[PDB]
């Protein structure tokens, strides 16, 4: 009875958002704002808000009610 | 999240008729329990609409002058409560100008927007009494507002997704060069599409791109390849069909919406505060 | 409304909680922003090992938020020395917290209160994150946070060095820290003020460098502590093999971007590996 990760299956209705750690890779990462050093020492990056902005932009564009 | 947000299973509806079925029930509704208490003095549905679309305009101007600076957020929050209580309320049974003001102060608590009472209730051009007497009153509907909301608090407004299409478009659209000069006219037709019923039709994102394809349009931009080429709705052909027809319908919204006429209003307000006189 | 009130089971500084027919009932600035905050939150979540909302309902500027009725919490459990914590009893309780706390953080919501107590279990044995009137939505560059979250044994050393913006890290740390009173029965990091919970933090895992946390000192509240050597992890937890080693030293990385994320934390070898986690039915009840 031994255990395996499953990523969580949630329907976004929407474009695919790339995942966070591919943000920097990708370019996005030159559009959103720097994290400060103290932002950093706290475990804020701006990886976070680009990531968090892509995945509302994308949610539910394709849904109809 | 809004793919599986209260605001998509519960306030995002069909059409405009659904809209004016759920209104013109509150309309009747409260009608029936006036004259089971006890004329022209009823409000018809047409006229409740001029109203809300008049009150929403005073919650706005509310907000915007509001001390200290309230977070676009909580606005958009606001004016979402405001737009579902009336839904499925009558404007004749608890008076807008009321209901707005409680709007915007469950929207500052819900958006985490930290202020006092008295500092929310400073904002009113009233005398202290009269502050204190609308403070007493916001307390009163409250949970009146919250209840009317079935108390889903939580609103998804476009703007977060405004800025999500924008870091896409610099990302991934070069064709579009600077997406910045879409800003200020897509921030305009987001207004604007919030005068509208969209909030209660239309997903955030899907106002938040048909905001921004307006404005690229007025450009002269023609940028279909970004919903083609980088949303890939290309390889599904329908789900683009689809998706020109939601920012079509939401440009006809936009288009047919007319705003409330001021000697029009004089006669509604007049109409609703004898309605408020009698009960 | 439409609820029995069988029994009372506790009072708080902003509610009071009773058993009612089953669910537990939790009862001029208003409505309370804690209840306000669990309302608007659990509304939105839907997840086994969340707590539920049921329902929300009141008078005048009292409201009464319903849940699902929890049996115990971890709390009761660590403390309870008759039942043996086993390694598939600590797997088991981890993954579901970490089950939740992935959904949460999937939903850009820190819960900032994570603690043995706010861990309930059901009579199945399903674990629910509890108590949300701490939590609140993060990856915004807007919105301001406090530092004195989290209740302090538990509280992170960014938060106790005074980070305003944090992430995953204060929960991950927090499961850490419940990690670490599962294996030894008692609170890991018991200080009594902000600066005996950074020393204790300091003496057990060692002073960090600028290496192991590159911009420490750009932290408003940073006091420059003593160099402390620390106790190797392996010296602390005798009985620990080295996945879970890896899993307790990846919960307790001082540098809070590396301190493993919910899923990163799910995907390693520990919760893989034999013995596999307890089936709820089977976890010990008080």
């Amino acid at each position: 009875a031994l255990y395996e990760y499953q990523p969580l299956q949630i329907e976004t209705y929407g474009p695919h958002v790339p995942e966070l750690e591919m943000l920097g890779r990708l370019g996005y990462l030159n559009h959103v704002r720097a994290a400060s050093p103290q932002d950093l020492a706290g475990g804020y990056t701006s990886s976070l808000a680009c990531h968090r902005a892509l995945q509302d932009a994308f949610s539910g564009l394709f849904w109809q009610p | 999240m809004y793919h599986n947000s209260s605001q998509k299973r519960h306030w995002t509806f069909s059409s405009e008729e659904q809209l004016a079925r759920l209104r013109a029930d509150a309309n009747r509704k409260f009608r029936c329990k006036a004259v089971a208490n006890g004329d022209p003095v009823f409000l018809e549905p047409h006229e409740e609409m001029t109203l809300c679309k008049y009150y929403e305009k005073r919650l706005l101007e509310f907000c915007s002058v509001f001390k200290p600076a309230m977070p676009r957020s909580v606005v958009g929050t606001a004016c979402m409560y405001f737009k579902r209580f009336y839904l499925n309320n009558s404007v004749m049974e608890y008076h807008p100008r009321i209901i707005m003001l409680t709007c915007a102060f469950l929207a500052c608590k819900v958006d985490e927007f930290n202020v006092s009472s008295p500092q929310f209730v400073g904002n009113l051009r009233e005398s202290p009494l009269g502050q204190e007497k609308a403070l007493e009153q916001i307390l009163e509907y409250e949970l009146l507002l919250i209840q009317q909301l079935n108390f889903h608090l939580i609103v998804h407004n476009p703007y977060r997704p405004f800025e999500g299409f924008l870091i896409d478009l610099k990302t991934r659209y070069p064709i579009l060069e600077n997406p910045e000069i879409l800003r200020k006219t897509a921030d305009d037709f987001l207004n604007r599409i919030a005068l509208t019923d969209a909030y209660l039709l239309y997903t955030p994102s899907q106002i938040a791109l048909t905001a921004i394809l307006s404005s690229a349009s007025r450009a002269g931009i023609t940028m279909e390849s970004y919903l083609s080429e980088s949303l890939m709705l290309k390889e599904n052909r329908t789900c683009l069909s689809q998706l020109l027809d939601i920012m079509k319908s939401m440009r006809n919204l936009v288009k047919k919406y007319e705003p409330p006429r001021s000697e029009e209003v004089a006669v509604l307000k007049q109409k609703l505060e004898r309605c408020h006189s009698a009960e | 409304k439409r609820y029995e009130k069988l029994d009372f089971l506790g009072e708080g500084q902003f509610a009071t909680v009773y058993k009612a027919r089953i669910v537990a009932i939790k009862k001029k600035d208003g409505i309370n922003r804690t209840a306000l905050r669990e309302i608007k939150l659990l509304q939105e979540l839907s997840h086994p090992n969340i707590i539920g909302l049921l329902d929300a309902f009141g008078h005048k500027s009292n409201i009464s938020l319903v849940f699902d009725f929890m049996e115990t919490d971890l709390e009761v459990i660590i403390k309870d020395n008759s039942l043996v914590l086993t390694p598939s009893h600590i797997k088991a309780y981890m993954l579901m917290t970490l089950q939740g706390l992935e959904y949460l953080h999937q939903h850009w919501i820190l819960h900032r209160d994570l603690k043995p107590n706010n861990l309930l279990l059901d009579e199945n044995g399903v674990l629910k994150l509890a108590d949300f009137g701490l939590a609140k939505s993060f990856g915004s560059p807007n919105r301001a946070y406090t530092h004195q979250v989290v209740t302090r044994w538990y509280r992170a050393p960014e938060l106790l060095f005074g980070a305003r913006m944090y992430g995953v890290g204060v929960d991950m740390w927090a499961v850490g820290c419940i990690l670490a009173e599962l294996l030894l029965r008692v609170p890991f990091l018991p200080g009594d003020s902000d600066l005996d919970q950074l020393t204790r933090i300091f003496e057990t895992l060692g002073t960090p460098t600028e290496e192991q946390w590159p911009d420490m000192c750009s932290l408003p509240d940073y006091v420059t502590f003593k160099s402390f050597p620390g106790i190797p992890l392996h010296h602390i937890f005798s009985a620990a093999g080295d996945d879970l080693l890896d899993l307790i030293q990846g919960l307790f990385l001082f540098n809070p971007c590396a301190r493993i994320t919910a899923t990163q934390a799910l995907k390693m070898k520990y919760f893989s590996n034999r013995p596999g986690p307890t089936p709820g039915c089977q976890l010990p009840r008080p």
